[PDB]
């Protein structure tokens, strides 16, 4: 009775937490491409050319 | 002569990724 | 003459390292 008990408290907390990763990587996906795109606009210091190529 | 400027140009350079990093943070 | 030029190239081409890994990695 002790380990039936331990399973549901263990399949409960799996099936919440697997949400909550899967809104931890939509979360973080944006962030890769903020940092990139916001990076990748210090390429005025060239001319044309230095920003195409970044 | 043309590496002074290039040390220089180095420098400014690390000043304008520094400063626009701090503007684009805020 | 040349020595010094040598010794300014150096230091500048280690700030040029610096500065592409710190663009770079950005």
């Amino acid at each position: 009775n002790n380990a039936s008990g331990k399973l549901l408290a263990l399949d409960s907390q799996l099936t919440n937490d697997f949400s909550e990763k899967s809104s931890y990587f939509q979360s973080q996906v944006d962030k890769i491409r903020k940092e990139a795109y916001a990076g990748a606009a210090a390429g005025v210091v060239a001319g044309p050319f230095g920003l195409i190529i970044s | 002569k043309t590496v002074e400027v290039v040390k220089n140009a180095i420098e400014t350079a690390d000043g304008a990724l520094d400063l626009y990093n701090k503007y684009l943070d805020q």
